[PDB]
């Protein structure tokens, strides 16, 4: 619920998750995507490729 | 130009306590469900204040001027509208501009001019017996005004003048703030209707305009609608006819404090930062409840 007198949002590290405009009054929130990091399982290079 | 209308009589000032009000959003942003902390001109949940209680009809005539100090917690319990409006300047003259606000059933007048000051400024309204009704016809509270800045003039905002009857069943909390030549505004309302003066609930306050006005502002004062009296000329009595009405004021100061949210988003409760060891440590660690 936001109160109609505020303007900006922020749950955390200082991550602006508010985002309004001018004319129509909407919240939300903002985080970083899941995203993954990578890693490799080689056998042996001499046994395949 | 002006009449010096004083009384010998005098009483010192009264204190009280504030017992747990003082609390309202530092910044425009939103969050929820979470824990922060902030440092911002805010009122210590403890602390002590003043009252002012200005009815002259036993009888009691003191209506004095309060230094500004770097922000003011205003509030008050009016019924009537005693209280109309206020005025600023450090030498009470036509050399520095005014901010004079004054609400009615019409609209809200917000002008802001170099109004010359009286030695003792006091509204008069008058009471029309064949329309039965009471209006305002003397003004001569100031001599004239000049150098028109601003004037910001709207329907009633939050007044409501419908009860013909409310004995004290009703809270008023808003908050002036100046600085970088910003006179900020905020206005909060509480109903409220107790026995006891100051309740054991919680809530905080709201901005309400943002007029910016550059100008030094030490020492305000406000303005009292007296009404009149029809007196014979054998009466001679003492001349002053006025209402009931007592206004509430508090005090600003910087600290650090920490404001709980809940799952509807509104403040609920919140600890202060530095008013004794226990508080200190629900700051430090993350929150409200701490073990052994
Ligand atoms: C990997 O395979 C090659 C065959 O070309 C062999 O010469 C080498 O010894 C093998 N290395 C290991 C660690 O098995």
């Amino acid at each position: 619920k936001f109160l109609p007198f505020q303007q900006f949002g922020r749950d955390i590290a200082d991550t602006t998750d508010a985002v309004r405009d001018p004319q129509t009054l909407e919240i939300l929130d903002i985080t970083p995507c899941s995203f993954g990091g990578v890693s490799v399982i080689t056998p042996g290079t001499n046994t395949s490729n | 130009q002006c009449v010096n209308l004083t009384t010998r009589t005098q009483l010192p000032p009264a204190y009280t306590n504030s017992f747990t009000r003082g609390v309202y959003y530092p910044d425009k942003v939103f969050r929820s469900s979470v824990l922060h902390s902030t440092q911002d001109l805010f009122l210590p949940f403890f602390s002590n204040v003043t009252w002012f209680h200005a009815i002259h009809v036993t009888k009691r005539f003191d209506n004095p001027v309060l230094p500004f100090n770097d922000g003011v917690y205003f509030a008050s319990t009016e019924k009537s509208n005693i209280i109309r409006g206020w005025i600023f300047g450090t030498t009470l003259d036509s050399k520095t501009q005014s901010l004079l606000i004054v609400n009615n059933a019409t609209n809200v007048v917000i002008k802001v001019c170099e109004f010359q000051f009286c030695n003792d400024p006091f509204l008069g309204v008058y009471y029309h017996k064949n329309n039965k009704s009471w209006m305002e016809s003397e003004f001569r509270v100031y001599s004239s005004a000049n150098n028109c800045t601003f004037e910001y003039v709207s329907q009633p905002f939050l007044m409501d003048l419908e009860g013909k009857q409310g004995n004290f069943k009703n809270l008023r909390e808003f908050v002036f703030k100046n600085i970088d030549g910003y006179f900020k505004i905020y206005s909060k309302h509480t109903p409220i209707n107790l026995v006891r003066d100051l309740p054991q609930g919680f809530s905080a306050l709201e901005p309400l305009v943002d007029l910016p006005i550059g100008i030094n502002i030490t020492r305000f004062q406000t303005l009292l609608a007296l009404h009149r009296s029809y007196l014979t000329p054998g009466d001679s009595s003492s001349g002053w006819t006025a209402g009931a009405a007592a206004y509430y004021v508090g005090y600003l100061q910087p600290r650090t404090f920490l404001l709980k949210y809940n799952e509807n988003g509104t403040i609920t409760d919140a600890v202060d930062c530095a008013l004794d060891p226990l508080s200190e440590t629900k700051c430090t660690l993350k929150s409200f409840t701490v073990e052994k």
